[PDB]
């Protein structure tokens, strides 16, 4: 690899090298939660410390049936692929002279 | 050397390779790299027309 | 995400009029020393016999 020959290769040098700079002590998160050992803490017993993250959506497609593409393909919902081997259709043509 | 998406986040803030200066007389090198305006291509492509 | 372990020193506090030295004081409060006559606090002794 090295940077290269990947999916998204617009992240590569945002995720990879610009992180290990950083990272040094994992501070991009917003505190929102603290436990206060017991009802006075006195600054001597170890504070736990909650954190919370940024998490994007994932970028939605809606489904197919709003494309134009379902011309192309006249879609019978099928119930069971396991159960059915070889489907066919059969034609028969009569042919005037 | 690097992967040109460092390239592209280079080339549009950084001084050039030791530039030539505007408004003066002779072509002096610049050494206040503070004020001129110049986005030379003449690096990224390698060339000379 | 994840936590962290906050750990913060603890020094204890100091005032001098805790501090046990003070039966070499007498610690008195006081406005302003700007009106006094040099080396001259004088104070009578009598030594009865």
């Amino acid at each position: 690899a090295t940077l290269e020959q990947r999916p998204f290769p617009y992240l590569a040098t945002e995720a990879n090298l610009l992180t290990q700079i950083k990272e040094s002590a994992a501070d991009g998160l917003f505190k929102s939660f603290q436990l206060l050992l017991g009802k006075d803490a006195r600054e001597g017993s170890v504070r736990f410390e909650a954190l919370l993250g940024v998490y994007t959506n994932v970028v939605e497609f809606v489904k197919f049936l709003e494309t134009a593409l379902a011309a192309a393909c006249v879609n019978t919902e099928f119930k069971d692929l396991r159960r059915m081997i070889d489907g066919k259709i059969q034609f028969k043509i009569s042919m005037p002279t | 050397n690097r992967g040109l998406y460092t390239l592209v986040n280079e080339y549009s803030a950084r001084l050039a390779g030791a530039p030539a200066t505007s408004t003066t007389d002779l072509q002096y090198v610049v050494v206040n790299g503070t004020d001129v305006f110049l986005d030379q291509p003449c690096h990224m492509l390698q060339e000379a027309y």
